[PDB]
């Protein structure tokens, strides 16, 4: 029972981290287009 | 009243926003003297700005502080500042925000000493930056479309969508009114007149200024200069000697649109507005096509119009529907731009204090200004 | 001589463009907009909402 709950708190714990990664990659990203859409919002106003 | 600052690399126009032209328009050169020892001794300037360095250039060494729309020398660009601000419009910068102009791809570093310009040398209360382009077509009243920016130094071809420029379809063309000027250089001497000097330069721009034009079909108009004489106009050089210049007027000019005139491989400035167009979604595509604004001194050759009009309409699809747009006062839509931006009353929001620059640094400017 | 006939003629595009504008007096707006989308996997449609903010603050 140890061994097969190591095991899994294991691959728990590695998923959780890659998740974890992978969301703050793609926040960086959505990130990065918010402030493209941010100056683009701002030179329509302007624009308006 | 803010202050307006078009830092154009042959011409600097500035002024007050809500005018409808810039006080003050002078080269953007700065001149040191050439044997300093025997000088300096008579209490003689460092250094010479705007109008005193040319007509001082006999004597002194001229410099161009932006090439092709790039600052290239910082210290000689906040000596015209300095110049603009308390001979040409004599003013404190502290006490009135000023607007300034950036050419297209301006790098953020460029940007940032800008910033840090303004707010550490001039102590300005506040500033912004905006792109020449984008001001070009404020100065016309649209806020989608491709503006053909042609300078001194450089030629830009700018996409703007709801106000908004398109990075990724600008192209840049090393082709101004300078290398014109070589060219006519070039040509007058080939015909027999010979300018070497830098007045003489002067006087082969105040010639391609005044007896220059686009011709609609080249092939035509060499065809009628070869047979007859009518194109040829007559200039009195200022020592009195009148000089007769004939194809050259139109071949001048026809480098623009064929730059192998000049050994160049780039394309023309019809084909590079097409191809930047062609650059962007089709979606818009047809917004570009029917809002093509022409803006710059290098614009004024009178008939470029009509060719441009001429070869998009040869270019794009028959479907589409082309019109060029040519202000008459296009040399100065880019300050006219800017005044009307920094006289709108919802822009005084969009001023960058030196509070914000003292909070987040001179990387604001890329936060606050597209 | 169209354009300058259109000075007394041109009664519809002008008034067009002018009633029939496509936006507002400045300041912060929130847009409430519904409208019939087709269904995917007269035709299948539903109705989707979608508000839209004028600027981040808001």
């Amino acid at each position: 029972q140890e061994r097969r709950w190591k095991v899994a708190a294991a691959k728990k714990l590695v998923r959780t981290v890659v998740r974890h990664h992978e969301e703050k990659q793609l926040r960086e990203e959505r990130g990065k287009k918010e402030e493209q859409s941010r100056l683009r919002r701002i030179a329509a106003s302007t624009a308006r | 009243a803010a202050l307006v600052v078009d830092n154009g690399s042959g011409m600097c126009k500035a002024g007050f926003a809500g005018d409808d032209a810039p006080r003050a328009v002078f080269p953007s050169i700065v001149g040191r003297p050439r044997h300093q020892g025997v000088m300096v001794g008579m209490g003689q300037k460092d250094s010479y700005v705007g109008d005193e360095a040319q007509s001082k250039r006999g004597i002194l060494t001229l410099k161009y502080p932006i090439e092709h729309g790039i600052v290239t020398n910082w210290d000689d660009m906040e000596k015209i500042w300095h110049h603009t601000f308390y001979n040409e419009l004599r003013v404190a910068p502290e006490e009135h925000p000023v607007l300034l102009t950036e050419a297209p791809l301006n790098p953020k570093a460029n940007r940032e000493k800008m910033t840090q310009i303004m707010f550490e040398t001039f102590n300005t209360p506040a500033m912004y930056v905006a792109i020449q382009a984008v001001l070009s077509l404020y100065a016309s009243g649209r806020t989608t479309g491709i503006v053909m920016d042609s300078g001194d130094g450089v030629t830009h071809t700018v996409p703007i969508y709801e106000g908004y420029a398109l990075p990724h379809a600008i192209l840049r063309l090393d082709l101004a009114g300078r290398d014109l000027t070589d060219y006519l250089m070039k040509i007058l001497t080939e015909r027999g007149y010979s300018f070497t000097t830098t007045a003489e330069r002067e006087i082969v721009r105040d010639i391609k200024e005044k007896l220059c034009y686009v011709a609609l079909d080249f092939e035509q108009e060499m065809a009628t200069a070869a047979s007859s004489s009518s194109l040829e106009k007559s200039y009195e050089l200022p020592d009195g000697q009148v000089i007769t210049i004939g194809n050259e007027r139109f071949r001048c000019p026809e480098a623009l649109f064929q730059p192998s005139f000049l050994g160049m491989e780039s394309c023309g400035i019809h084909e590079t507005t097409f191809n930047s167009i062609m650059k962007c979604d089709v979606d818009i595509r047809k917004d570009l096509y029917a809002n093509t604004v022409l803006s710059g001194g290098t614009t004024m050759y009178p008939g470029i119009a009509d060719r441009m009009q001429k070869e998009i309409t040869a270019l794009a699809p028959s479907t589409m529907k082309i019109k060029i747009i040519a202000p008459p006062e296009r040399k100065y839509s880019v300050w006219i731009g800017g005044s009307i931006l920094a006289s709108l009353s919802t822009f005084q929001q969009m001023w960058i204090s030196k509070q914000e620059y003292d909070e987040s640094g001179p990387s604001i400017v890329h936060r606050k200004c597209f | 001589n169209l354009r300058s006939l259109e000075t007394y003629e041109r009664l519809e595009a002008d008034k067009k463009k002018q009633v029939h504008k496509k936006r507002k007096c400045p300041g912060p707006i929130i847009t409430y907009h519904s409208v019939t989308v087709p269904l995917v996997g007269p035709p299948a449609r539903c109705s989707r909402t979608f508000i839209t903010f004028s600027d981040d603050a808001t």
